[PDB]
């Protein structure tokens, strides 16, 4: 415990970590289908 | 292993500080946006100054107005 | 004479201080400290520890890179001799791309490793800026050693990325070498009608000047009480005594006003910061608003007009 | 046309102007600073009445610095210890004259030689111990050979007689160097003197002290534990060692030429 | 006024010239024999300055220029209104500016304290004085000084510039620059650091000398300590000034061509 | 408790950020709408 | 997928509220400044274009300025 | 919910130093004000130097007593 | 965290909020004024 | 906080608006002159 | 004496195996990267 | 005296594990070459 964390406050920050990543991935994934049907660059 | 080879990975924040990591990554995410909006607004796929739809300052130096008011000078 | 207090006479030694401690979650300091008898003549003889952590070897890492670059491309333009390198070294530079090119990413060998080397220098300070104010704010001091270098990165900004886009060419921006960056000075200068006419020029100069005259003082006045204790300025200005009373009676005896040892601090933080602000409006407003500064001077009434008896006759004219 | 001007307000001269109003507003801040230490003034009126001004801009407003290790609150600007007694003559009335010391020059704490004062404390260190001592009492510190240890060597005193002889080095914890030299007196008391005022010569063997005399070295004042010194004792120290620059002899105090 | 403090401190002798005739205060200045010196020169030469401009052809403050003799005039005595002026001035400056070293150092010895500031105050005069006096009597004529006027100076420093075609690739020049830079970088960093330690963040104590080391020795690795930076300092402006006065006493009478060409020495060696 | 503030705290902090972020968001989606309709850019 | 952020508000407890506020509050005067500088240097600039009407020009020749510069 | 949601509002200035705000708030509010009026008086929109109602240095130059005396010379 | 009861924070609340109103409604006025004397867009 | 009660910040309020709409009077008058003499719209 | 990190032999085992897995997971994802910019633009 | 507080016996250890790893090296580092050699010979 080198940063003072438990193990059970590891596994809920990582839960949270990973949905919210997951989110933001989603989203970016999004505008680039948006970009491409507007001005296709390959 | 293969399919059960990334249980431990939770174990990540016992080594590095969450919130650290969180400020880090919010900060190299905005930097990143601007840097790659700026690279791109460099190139042929420029989105400001192509004049699509219609370009806007010619727009206006031949409004009829404006037309009349540079002939009688 | 009696002693000045300008080298130590004797030396002594302790083990070596690791430092301060730091809050809990923190990499240890690499090193093992050595000391230096040439460096104790003058200073603190002790070389190290260091602190490296996530943001001080991102940073070192950027600028390695660009060294790599602007090192091997100066020495690609000599055809790769290093006894070439060695004999002809201050006039080697890495050249921005040809103004025509706009603000667009050229080929490599036409200012794309400008363009490289720019843009990994500007990531190193600004990971830099990061790690100096982590490092003092982890320890409880104020954080104004970060205030400072920030309107000092703001100016390496300001000429080589802000005015080159604002004007809309990356030929508008400096080179790296010796010579060729004076070689910039200098023509910009010309270009744009004589910087002495600029007022933002003339203010900053009033302003390294009054660096230079301010650390004298200061330098001057604190070795010449040093016998009363006063190199120890934490102390006289948490418990004043005659070490600062003396500093402060002399100024006041000769010009008529003085400063306490803890303002004649904010003096020496604005005399430095104010010399850069005024650099940074000074190549701003440059090609972008003003195209010609003595012409701006002669409209607003500053520039002197020597008598003339000859009559010169422009050939376009004719 | 060469000179041709089309308007005469442009944003170079509005931004001269903005930096003309952010300087002349730093100075009033930074003045302001400057007057936490020795205010409100002492204006001397018409006919000899005392007040007390403040001047331009006006003082400000109390901040406190929180010492460390429960050393207390230190409000400035704010209350003043009382000084101690020292006698003057003006020499001639008129508010702008200057005084004269009463009795014997060099004990008297007037002039080169006025001290201030301070805590009777220790300045400490980063773990709580005391920071200037003996090189006795800190245990780990050596001289680095290549440099002359000053321990044995005599102290002549500015007019070529004997003072003493050093027997003791006094150093610095918190950032190593020497501070002061203790030596034995010619009355067998032990004084300190100032590092930055000690000439050393190796090879003599000697230390040239410049500001008093020989038998001078009998008044320095003294200490009173021999394991640390405060901040008010390092004051009166080298305060008569000061007040030696002009008044060890009657001729130092009377115009060169 | 006095400060709280000040009046002790107040006491008769430690002067050069004059004795006990001069030795009052006036406010808070102290006067003494150069303190009557001082002001009587800097007011002659003020008023002499404005009479200079009021012959000539505006009272703009920025257009005012007086300007020394010709080169024909050599180093004799020129004509009041075509260079005698200019003489009379620059012999009330310099004896404006030795008098306030003087009695700089009459209020040090009054303290107790070490001539330092006069002493850092010297290599100012001497830059001054190879501008108007060192320079012009090696190249023969008072008509090489610079003319007295905001902006008018300014010509003669650009003209006399390139009159060597580059003065960038000056030597000593070059030299001067990187102290008067990094006597900024210097004096920024000082004025920081002590700040941060005596305000530090908000409920917290005083910080320490300690802390001081560290802080450098984290981010650079090496600390060069609290009474070093003082020496650093003195040291740094006084070689910025001292590097001056070379490189203009270089330029004219040791060195005729451009200054790009000297350096030719270095590639030239027959070592590459 | 690093921050010191308790659950209860940062469940009433986080309800209150939540609904001001939306309507902030909200605005610059109107913003949007009437630039498009006076000059569209795309 | 919707229990996935239950323990968000819990957020608060790591992150100072008040620092976070002012952070937000600060970059977001400095995004509104930059982003109208690079939409004002651009062909979409709505301040220079002359529309509805270009008021320089306007000044320039109403009658009675033309009919001074005529005497002149 | 889409109107209790605000409702706690009022705590703001239980972590906020309500006087510090305020002053923040008037500064920045003086500093835009100088700002924007700079911004629009250096383009087309600039309403002292538009000659509108009348070009009044112009006005000054074909005054009859001025023009009568510059024939004179 | 600054010594405001809750008390306090309403009725500071209740001011600042009524002089925000105003100063808004004051610069809405002085737009409408702009552009019915010199139109922008 | 100021050290001012509520009373003697009542007076110094009412004084305070007082003097603020006689300015603002001053003001006012001063710009009809203007527009009178040299109107700049 | 000598140079430590405090981990003892069973910490050194598990951070290697998640070590080892993570990385030939992120050089799976290069080499698929690689094979579309082939497919699109070949370099040789 | 230098040292580097490691036995005789870690020392074996580390230089097997060290000669391994620097031979694998140079394999890869001989392939890459063979393969460049094949698409675009130099000498
Ligand atoms: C031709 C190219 C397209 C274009 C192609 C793309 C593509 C492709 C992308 C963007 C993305 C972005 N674009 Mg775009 N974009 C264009 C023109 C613009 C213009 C403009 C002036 O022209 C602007 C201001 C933007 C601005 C943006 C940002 C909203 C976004 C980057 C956010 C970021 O850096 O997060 C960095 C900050 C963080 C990660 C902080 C962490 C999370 C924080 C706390 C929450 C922030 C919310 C975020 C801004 C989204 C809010 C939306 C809500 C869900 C409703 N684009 C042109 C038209 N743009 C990216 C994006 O949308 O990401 C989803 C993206 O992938
Ligand atoms: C085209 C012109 C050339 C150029 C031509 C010259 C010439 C010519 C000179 C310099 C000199 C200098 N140049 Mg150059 N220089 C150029 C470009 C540069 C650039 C740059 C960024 O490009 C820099 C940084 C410099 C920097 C410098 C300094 C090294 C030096 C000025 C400091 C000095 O003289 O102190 C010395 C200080 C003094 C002379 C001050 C005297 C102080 C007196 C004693 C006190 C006065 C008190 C006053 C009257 C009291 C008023 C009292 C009121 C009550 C307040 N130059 C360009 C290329 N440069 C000057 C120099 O080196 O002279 C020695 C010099 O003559
Ligand atoms: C062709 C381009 C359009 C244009 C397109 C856009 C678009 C698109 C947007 C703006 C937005 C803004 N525009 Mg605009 N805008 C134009 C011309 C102007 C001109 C001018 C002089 O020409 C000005 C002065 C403005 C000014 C503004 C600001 C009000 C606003 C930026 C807010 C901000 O920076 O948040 C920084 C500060 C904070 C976030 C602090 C948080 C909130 C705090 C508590 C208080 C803020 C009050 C807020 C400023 C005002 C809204 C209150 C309402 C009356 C209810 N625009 C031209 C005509 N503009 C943005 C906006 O409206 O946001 C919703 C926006 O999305
Ligand atoms: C084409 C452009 C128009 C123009 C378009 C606009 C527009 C649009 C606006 C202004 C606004 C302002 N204009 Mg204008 N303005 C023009 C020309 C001028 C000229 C001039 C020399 O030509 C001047 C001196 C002004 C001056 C002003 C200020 C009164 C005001 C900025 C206030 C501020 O910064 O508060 C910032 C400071 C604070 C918030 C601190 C606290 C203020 C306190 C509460 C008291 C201040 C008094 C207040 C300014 C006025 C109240 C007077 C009434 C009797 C209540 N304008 C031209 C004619 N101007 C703004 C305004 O009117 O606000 C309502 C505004 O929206
Ligand atoms: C075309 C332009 C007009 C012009 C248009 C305007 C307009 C519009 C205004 C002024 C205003 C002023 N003008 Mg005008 N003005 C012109 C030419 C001049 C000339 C000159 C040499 O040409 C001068 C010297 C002045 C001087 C002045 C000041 C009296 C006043 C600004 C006061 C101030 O700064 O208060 C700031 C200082 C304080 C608040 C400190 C406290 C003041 C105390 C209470 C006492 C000061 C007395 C006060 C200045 C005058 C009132 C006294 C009366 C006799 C009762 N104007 C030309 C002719 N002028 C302003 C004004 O009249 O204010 C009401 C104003 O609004
Ligand atoms: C003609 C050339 C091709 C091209 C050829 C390639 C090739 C070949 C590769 C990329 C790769 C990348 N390309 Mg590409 N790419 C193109 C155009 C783009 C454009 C654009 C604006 O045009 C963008 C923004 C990108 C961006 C990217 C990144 C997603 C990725 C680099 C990862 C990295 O930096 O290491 C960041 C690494 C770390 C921080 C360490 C390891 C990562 C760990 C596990 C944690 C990080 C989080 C997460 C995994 C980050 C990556 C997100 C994805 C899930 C991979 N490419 C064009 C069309 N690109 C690389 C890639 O795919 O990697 C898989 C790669 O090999
Ligand atoms: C005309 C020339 C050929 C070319 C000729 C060669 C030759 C010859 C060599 C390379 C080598 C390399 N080339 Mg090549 N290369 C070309 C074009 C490229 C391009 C490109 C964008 O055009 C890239 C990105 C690369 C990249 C690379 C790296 C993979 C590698 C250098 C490794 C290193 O420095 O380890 C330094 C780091 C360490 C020693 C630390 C330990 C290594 C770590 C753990 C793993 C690194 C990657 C590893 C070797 C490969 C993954 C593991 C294996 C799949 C098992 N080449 C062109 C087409 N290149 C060298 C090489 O591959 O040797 C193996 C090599 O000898
Ligand atoms: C699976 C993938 C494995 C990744 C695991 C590691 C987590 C990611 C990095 C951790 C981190 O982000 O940590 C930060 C490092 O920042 C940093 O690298 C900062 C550097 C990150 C970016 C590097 C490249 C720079 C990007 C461009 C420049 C950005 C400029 C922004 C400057 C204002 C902070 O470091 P420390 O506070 O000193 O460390 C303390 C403990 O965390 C570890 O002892
Ligand atoms: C210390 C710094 C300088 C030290 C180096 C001196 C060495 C050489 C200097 C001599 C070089 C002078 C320039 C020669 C070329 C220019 C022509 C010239 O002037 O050289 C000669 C003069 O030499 C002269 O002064 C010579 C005068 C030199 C005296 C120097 C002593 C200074 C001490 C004064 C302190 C008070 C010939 O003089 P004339 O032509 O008859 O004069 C006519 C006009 O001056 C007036 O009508
Ligand atoms: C042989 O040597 C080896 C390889 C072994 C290594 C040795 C290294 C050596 C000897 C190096 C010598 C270096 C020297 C002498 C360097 C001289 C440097 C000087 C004096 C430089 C002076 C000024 C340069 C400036 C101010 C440059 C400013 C550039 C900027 C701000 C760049 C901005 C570019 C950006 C942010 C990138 C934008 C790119 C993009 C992608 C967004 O465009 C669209
Ligand atoms: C009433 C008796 C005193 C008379 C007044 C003193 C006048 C002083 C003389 C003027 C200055 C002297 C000129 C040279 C001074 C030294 C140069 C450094
Ligand atoms: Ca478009
Ligand atoms: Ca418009
Ligand atoms: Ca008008
Ligand atoms: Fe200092
Ligand atoms: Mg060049």
């Amino acid at each position: 415990p080198s940063t003072g964390l438990t193990e059970s406050e590891a596994k809920e920050f990582h839960g949270l970590f990973m949905a919210s990543m997951t989110l933001w991935f989603g989203l970016v994934v999004l505008a680039h289908i948006l970009s491409w049907m507007y001005r296709p660059w390959l | 292993m293969n399919a059960k080879s990334f249980d431990g990975m939770h174990k990540l924040w016992m080594i590095m500080n969450p919130v650290s990591t969180l400020w880090a990554i919010f900060i190299f995410q905005i930097f990143l946006g601007l840097l790659i909006h700026m690279v791109v607004l460099s190139s042929d796929l420029n989105w400001h100054d192509d004049q699509i739809p219609v370009g806007y300052q010619l727009q206006g130096e031949t409004l009829p107005v404006n037309l009349e008011m540079k002939a009688a000078q | 004479p009696e002693y000045q207090n300008i080298f130590n006479k004797v030396q002594v030694r302790e083990p070596a201080y690791p430092g301060v401690e730091l809050p809990k979650g923190s990499l240890p300091r690499v090193g093992k400290p050595i000391f230096s008898y040439w460096l104790g003549k003058i200073g603190d003889a002790q070389i190290g520890p260091l602190y490296l952590g996530g943001w001080g070897i991102a940073s070192l890492i950027s600028g390695f890179i660009a060294l790599e670059v602007i090192g091997l491309n100066m020495l690609a333009s000599v055809g790769w001799d290093p006894r070439l390198f060695l004999k002809e070294f201050f006039w080697l530079g890495l050249e921005p791309p040809p103004p025509a090119y706009g603000l667009s990413i050229p080929p490599l060998a036409e200012g794309g490793w400008w363009l490289i080397a720019g843009l990994f220098l500007t990531m190193s300070l600004l990971l830099w800026w990061v790690r100096v104010y982590k490092r003092a704010k982890d320890l409880g001091m104020g954080t104004h050693l970060s205030w400072a270098f920030a309107v000092a990165i703001l100016f390496f900004l300001t000429l080589g990325f802000i005015r080159p886009v604002l004007m809309g060419s990356w030929g508008e921006a400096p080179p790296f070498g010796i010579f060729p960056h004076l070689d910039w000075t200098a023509a910009i200068s010309i270009r744009y009608g004589n910087f002495y006419y600029n007022p933002f020029h003339g203010l900053s100069i009033a302003f390294m000047y009054g660096s230079a005259v301010l650390f004298a003082m200061h330098g001057g006045t604190i070795l010449a009480v040093s016998r009363y204790g006063g190199d120890r300025e934490i102390d006289q200005i948490t418990d004043r005594g005659t070490a600062a009373e003396r500093a402060m009676l002399f100024w006041r005896w000769c010009m008529g006003f003085n400063a306490s040892m803890e303002s004649i601090h904010r003096w020496a933080w604005w005399f430095a910061v104010f010399c850069i602000i005024n650099s940074i409006l000074g190549i701003i407003l440059t090609g972008t608003v003003v195209d010609n500064w003595y012409l701006w001077a002669v409209k607003h009434g500053v520039a002197p007009s020597y008598p003339s008896e000859l009559t010169i006759d422009n050939p376009y004219l004719t | 046309e060469f000179g041709y001007i089309t308007q005469y307000f442009d944003l170079a001269q509005v931004t001269l102007w903005a930096f003309w109003l952010s300087l002349l507003s730093v100075i009033f801040f930074n003045r302001r600073e400057d007057k936490r230490e020795g205010y409100p003034q002492e204006a001397v009126q018409i006919f000899g009445k005392t007040i007390l001004t403040e001047g331009f801009p006006f003082m400000p407003a109390p901040k406190t610095f929180k010492l460390p290790h429960n050393g207390g609150d230190v409000v400035k600007p704010g209350p003043e210890r009382p000084q101690y007694d020292f006698k003057l003559e003006q020499v001639d009335r008129f508010a702008g004259a200057a005084y004269r010391p009463v009795g014997n020059p060099m004990l008297a704490g007037v002039g080169p030689g006025a001290y201030a004062v301070r805590a009777n404390k220790p300045d400490l260190t980063n773990a709580g111990d005391p920071r200037i001592v003996p090189m006795r009492v800190a245990k780990h510190f050596a001289v680095v050979d290549k440099d002359p240890d000053p321990r044995g060597m005599t102290v002549i005193g500015a007019d070529g007689q004997v003072g003493g002889k050093v027997t003791e080095i006094w150093v610095d914890r918190a950032e190593p160097q020497v501070r002061y030299l203790e030596l034995e007196a010619g009355n067998k008391k032990k004084v300190l003197v100032p590092i930055a005022l000690c000439v050393i010569k190796g090879q003599k063997r000697e230390v040239k002290v410049r500001s008093i005399n020989g038998i001078h070295f009998n008044d320095v004042p003294t200490l009173s534990n021999y394991d640390q010194i405060t901040l008010a004792e390092e004051d009166k120290v080298s305060a008569y060692y000061g007040a030696g620059t002009l008044y060890a002899t009657p001729n130092r105090a009377e115009s060169v030429l | 006024a006095l400060l709280n403090f000040e009046k002790k401190y107040r006491v008769r002798g430690g002067t050069l010239v004059g004795g006990d005739l001069f030795d009052f205060w006036v406010g808070p200045f102290y006067v003494g024999f150069f303190g009557v010196s001082a002001v009587f020169f800097a007011t002659l030469g003020t008023m002499l300055i404005l009479f200079g401009a009021a012959i000539g052809p505006t009272l703009n403050i920025w257009q005012i220029s007086i300007a020394p003799p010709d080169l024909s005039v050599g180093l004799g005595f020129a004509p009041i209104r075509e260079g005698g002026l200019w003489q009379v001035i620059t012999i009330c400056a310099v004896g404006a500016f030795v008098s306030w070293a003087l009695r700089q150092v009459e209020i040090a010895r009054k303290l107790g304290m070490g001539l330092h500031v006069p002493f850092a105050f010297s290599f100012a005069i001497l830059a001054y004085l190879t501008l108007v006096f060192f320079r012009p009597v090696l190249l023969g004529a008072w008509g090489h000084a610079f003319p007295y006027g905001l902006f008018s100076h300014l010509d003669w420093v650009s003209n006399v510039g390139y009159q060597t075609l580059h003065f960038h690739y000056n030597p000593a020049h070059m030299l001067a620059i990187s102290f008067f830079f990094i006597n900024t970088l210097a004096l920024a960093m000082h004025g920081s650091l002590i700040l941060s330690v005596v305000n530090p963040q908000k409920g917290e104590e005083v910080k320490t000398a300690e802390h001081e080391n560290t802080v450098f020795r984290d981010i650079v690795g090496y600390s060069i300590g609290a009474l070093a930076i003082h020496r650093l300092g003195l040291f740094l402006a006084i070689n910025a000034a001292f590097w001056s006065a070379v490189c203009m006493i270089l330029t004219g009478p040791f060195w005729t061509r451009g200054w790009p060409e000297w350096w030719m020495w270095w590639p030239n060696l027959p070592i590459w | 408790s690093t921050t010191g503030l308790t659950e209860a705290e940062s469940k009433e902090f986080h309800g209150i950020f939540m609904a001001s972020m939306t309507l902030w968001f909200g605005l610059v989606v109107l913003a949007h709408i009437l630039s498009w309709l006076y000059r569209p850019w795309l």
